[PDB]
């Protein structure tokens, strides 16, 4: 459903840009790649 | 405590357009909109980040609703096009001091009614 | 033909916000914004389609500018945040009877000046 | 430079959703993938 560097939020039912999670303590696994480069 | 004041609600026909706005007394990182239809649980509509300005939408409104915020004015705007009758709901603007909007945000608006009616 | 009238331009500071809007006397499939800086070619900024409402931005304004459109009112809005001094330009709104914005559109605006001052 | 279903326009210097080109005479090559296998509902 989401693009290359997005993740799907089960509770929002929305695709979120992973860059909103690089600052966070634990980004989603699917994002770690983009967030801080592979 | 941030105060959220909404405006722009009302009646529309299917296929029409309607703009909602919400003014906040202070600036949070995430600003957006939820909605609640009769006999349903409140559902996420849209949200947008402070910096960078990245917008994200529920799957059921993507391609039909856009969201934009004025960070100076501390406002958020939900522009709705291609309205369906199932878009009828109370629309609550929400502010969240989080990276991504949460389903339990820190602040809520009062809720503004939007009624989409069929033709005939 | 179709006439485009622009609104909202003026003076802003680095890091500030500014809302430009453009009213069209008619409905085209593509609405959007270009800008021209002194001594530079006119460059595409943003655009949005009628149905579905899909927004696309130049690489240099993505993440800072958003765009919306009211299909009923035939208006198109460019919301600017995180303004930089190099955002100073004449901002033209444009309409196009094409699926994607062209660099030679059908309809142009008079262009409104947007000046991003710096601090100190 | 863009997404899976986006193509890059050099004249606009912008990423464009390929959905806006399915109805083209010639959708961009990176878009035929998505447009030939879409759905109209």
């Amino acid at each position: 459903q989401c693009s290359q560097n997005e993740y799907f939020d089960s509770l929002l039912h929305a695709c979120i840009p992973c860059q909103l999670r690089c600052s966070s303590n634990t980004p989603p696994l699917t994002c770690q790649r983009y967030c801080n480069a592979s | 405590e941030v105060q959220l004041v909404e405006s722009g609600g009302g009646l529309v026909q299917a296929g029409g357009s309607l703009r909602l706005s919400c003014a906040a007394s202070g600036r949070t990182f995430t600003m957006g909109w939820f909605r609640q239809a009769p006999g349903k649980e409140r559902e996420f509509v849209a949200a947008i980040s402070l910096s960078p300005t990245l917008a994200y939408y529920a799957e059921s409104v993507k391609g039909r609703f856009t969201i934009s915020r004025d960070n100076a004015k501390n406002t958020v705007v939900l522009q709705m096009n291609s309205l369906k009758p199932e878009d009828t709901a109370l629309y609550y603007c929400a502010a969240d001091r989080k990276s991504v909007m949460s389903i339990r945000p820190d602040y809520w608006g009062q809720g503004t009614q939007v009624t989409v009616s069929s033709h005939h």
